[PDB]
């Protein structure tokens, strides 16, 4: 809606800090999740006797 | 004017709520900075990689 935009433009820069915020959030869980299983340094491999 | 102190305290209310969960994460990692001072530079830590 043309005019519902209009009308959104004068509340200012809310959406943009909540657009800021789960970026954050979705930056965040990707540095979670390498923090946590990227810890060698090399890919290892099982000898194939087992 | 009720419009615009509408307005300018929904922008504090959520400055205030973001400087909160700042401040929450700050402590945390003012906590394990305690614990590293307390470990490893008064003493000796057997713990893998901290």
């Amino acid at each position: 809606s043309t005019e519902c935009s209009n009308l959104l433009l004068q509340y200012g820069s809310f959406c943009t800090q909540l657009k800021r915020a789960l970026t954050g959030i979705a930056v965040e869980q990707d540095k979670n999740t390498q923090e946590v299983f990227a810890q060698v340094k090399q890919i290892y491999k099982t000898p194939p006797i087992k | 004017i009720d419009r615009l102190i509408t307005g300018r305290l929904q922008s504090l209310q959520t400055y205030v709520t973001q400087q909160l969960i700042r401040a929450a994460e700050i402590r945390a990692s003012a906590n394990l900075a305690a614990t590293k001072m307390s470990e490893c530079v008064l003493g000796q830590s057997k713990r893998v990689d901290f």
